[PDB]
């Protein structure tokens, strides 16, 4: 139970700073926000924990791509031997 | 596959009228353009709702005859086909669109902001060291108002009489407006921004159904092909006041042993509420089909319903001077009670 | 059929003015690194314009994406080989 109280308490802090990240309002509550960098340009997000800070905002307009590159795999071969 | 055929209607000829027409007719039968003085007031927001009476293109007609010359018989053109001549009257108000003369309140508008980054976009690409539908920056609402005491449209018909060879012309209509239903917003142009370009598209709106777009359009965002998502913004989209009302045959025009039919009329725009249930009216509208999509469309096939788009509606229904009359009349308990039914003793 | 070439990181891409050139334009300006400041905020701000001139540059890929390619093409292309040599010639002539 020591250590069980001591793995809820990492938990919490982990908790604590996901649902730093989550927005307070629901999911169907739209904002809207336009970032320029010095070199004008709108760049549009959409969400309410980022409207405040630009860190989730920037984490915002790097996650929306969908374009993955390549990692390419050793596939595990050590399994193949007995 | 499209076979083509020649109709003799010119409507380069009729666009160069209608634009002469705006700039060069005045009303002073009554006692400058007072046209241009109403595209004036809606430059400075002054009304939303742009009426253009057939009486007094018959007027002006009547009055180019009186100079010698001949038009092209504009408003037969207009009684033919009012649809297309809506929005050609639209882009005639949009050439001759006049300079707002008082405070523009820009904080209010966001589509002049949308746009003028737009403008920046596009000048800043294309530097090198349409862009928005037409529909997006109106805001006004046209209508027509039919000609009378001058002519299909100045005829009242019944519901009844209407056929299938009026759709497609502006009709009058006489009857009892049985259900109206609440107003809803109606769209026309839908915008949609792109997360990763930072652009817009814009996509308009002519049916009862549309289909979203999933990826973007733009040149940057294609140029180096990124597979970014648009979203929906209901700020920057345009939107119409709708509604939709069930209008009856009167039981005086109903022939004898049938059912009185019904008729739906759509009105859009400023045109919204002013219809209300159990009232005798008569509306003049472009009588227009409503086609289905999808599969309906397939399995009905060329069996279509219809509807009205309205475009006027006309209501069929000193005091104290009378009171006293009244009064001086003497005996207004005796008047009053055998003045009401006189049909008994 | 041949339709398209799906774009990547070229030489083309980095010399041109929306590139290496901004970076030594505007990366002295941009960049602040305070003592003041904790660890995490100066090195977010040394994320932050990297971010943006990879958002300008190349926007089809993510940033760790991007910087493994600009690892990949450092690695191959002898033109901007010899525009890092040149750079270098160039601050150490003065
Ligand atoms: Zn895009």
């Amino acid at each position: 139970g020591f250590e069980l109280s001591k793995l809820l308490q990492k938990e919490h802090q982990m908790r604590k700073n996901v649902i730093k990240h989550t927005s307070a309002r629901h999911s169907r509550f739209g904002g809207l926000l336009s970032i320029q960098t010095p070199d004008k340009t709108r760049l549009t997000v959409s969400g309410s924990q980022a409207l405040v800070d630009e860190k989730i905002a920037l984490q915002k307009l790097d996650d929306s791509k969908k374009w993955n590159k390549r990692i390419i795999k050793k596939h595990q071969s050590v399994a193949a031997e007995g | 596959a499209l076979p083509s055929i020649q109709l003799p209607v010119d409507y380069n000829n009729l666009f160069n009228e209608i634009t002469d027409f705006l700039v060069t007719f005045k009303q002073d039968t009554l006692s400058g353009p007072k046209y241009m003085a109403m595209l004036q007031k809606v430059a400075n927001r002054e009304l939303n709702s742009v009426i253009i009476d057939l009486d007094d293109i018959l007027q002006y007609q009547n009055e180019k005859f009186l100079q010698g010359t001949q038009a092209d018989d504009l408003v037969s053109a207009i009684q033919q086909n009012a649809n297309h001549f809506t929005e050609l009257f639209c882009r005639a108000i949009d050439n001759n669109m006049p300079l707002p003369t008082k405070e523009i309140d820009y904080k209010d508008d966001v589509l002049d902001v949308i746009l003028n980054q737009r403008r920046l976009r596009n000048e800043r690409m294309l530097s090198d060291r349409e862009l928005f539908p037409p529909n997006l920056t109106r805001r006004y609402f046209l209508y027509f108002k039919p000609l009378s005491q001058n002519a299909i449209s100045s005829k009242p018909l019944s519901v009844r009489q209407i056929k299938g060879d009026f759709l497609g012309q502006l009709i009058t209509v006489r009857g009892i407006i049985t259900r109206v239903s609440d107003v809803k917003p109606a769209v026309e142009v839908i915008a949609y921004t792109c997360d990763q370009c930072g652009y817009e598209v814009f996509q308009e709106v002519n049916s009862r159904t549309f289909t979203p777009l999933s990826e973007c359009t733009s040149e940057e965002c294609s140029q180096n092909q990124t597979k970014g998502q648009l979203f929906m913004s209901t700020r920057a989209s345009k939107f119409s006041a709708f509604q939709e009302c069930k209008i009856q045959e009167l039981s005086q025009q109903v022939p004898v042993g049938h059912i009185p039919r019904s008729l739906n009329i759509h009105v859009n725009g400023t045109l919204v509420r002013s219809l209300s249930p159990g009232d005798i009216v008569d509306v003049t509208g472009i009588f227009l089909p409503a086609p289905y999509t999808g599969f309906k469309a397939l399995k009905a096939g060329l069996l279509t319903e219809t509807y009205l788009e309205a475009q006027f509606v006309r209501q069929h229904k000193d005091v104290e001077e009378r009171v006293m009359e009244l009064i001086t009349s003497g005996d207004v308990y005796n008047r009053l009670a055998k003045s009401i039914a006189p049909e008994i003793y | 059929r041949k339709r398209r070439p799906q774009v990547k990181l070229t030489a083309e891409k980095l010399l041109s003015d929306k590139g290496l050139p901004y970076v030594l334009k505007n990366a002295h300006k941009r960049i602040r690194i305070s003592s003041k400041k904790n660890s995490y905020d100066n090195l977010s701000n040394i994320i932050q314009f990297y971010q943006l001139w990879a958002h300008e540059l190349f926007p089809k890929a993510k940033f760790k994406d991007f910087m493994k390619i600009c690892q990949t093409v450092g690695k191959t292309d002898p033109v901007l080989r010899e525009y890092r040599v040149s750079l270098f010639r160039d601050e150490m002539g003065m």
